[PDB]
């Protein structure tokens, strides 16, 4: 509660975005985050290593 | 949207952090990830800024 | 080194807070100090910051 | 742990330094260090009282 009323949400370190093209699945494209640490609502948030995440391909006409 | 006109999702809710945006290009692989995380200011980084303002003031006189 | 060319020896450890340099004139008992602290910048100092950016920009008008 | 990561170190107040040529030893010149208080790694330093140290005096050719 202090720290989110002091500075609010924030980011220390990390969390790049980098695109892969990994072929899970041809319908959507991989994006890696990289490794970090930030306050979320006051509450430290560290990760240690990078996550992947996947974002479907635009088709809307 | 076209890629003119595309713009990221509107949000206000402070439950979140936002680390960044990626674009998908229309029925393509490739995607374009930039990173606009708010990141701290260290106590440095403050004297850093009031030294730069400083010399913006000297330049104006 | 020479007077005209010394400088006090770089560092990076995260552990320690400078506080300042002596300089010692050679083979003298003389000596200058000057203190180099990081300080802080309470939110009243960083109001009075943000006036003075206001300032610079009206100036700049 | 949670001051470092949101602010680094940082000094609060105090901490001057003074040449006194306090005749300990002929090959070293006396500093007078004031009494301060600070932040290092997140641990505050509360110091009462001056402190006070002593540099080599230069020989170096």
């Amino acid at each position: 509660e202090r720290t989110y009323d002091e500075s609010g949400s924030y980011k220390v370190n990390g969390f790049e975005l980098f695109s892969e093209g990994n072929a899970e699945d041809d319908d959507h494209v991989s994006v890696v985050v990289d490794a970090g640490k930030a306050y979320v609502k006051g509450f430290k948030v560290d990760k240690p290593v990078s996550t992947r995440i996947s974002v479907p391909k635009s088709y809307d006409l | 949207n076209i890629m003119r006109l595309v713009t990221p999702p509107l949000n206000t809710d402070p439950e979140n952090l936002q680390l960044g945006t990626v674009t998908v290009l229309p029925d393509s692989d490739e995607a374009v990830c930039i990173s606009f995380a708010i990141t701290r200011l260290s106590m440095e980084d403050l004297q850093k800024v009031k030294t730069r303002v400083d010399n913006l003031e000297y330049n104006q006189a």
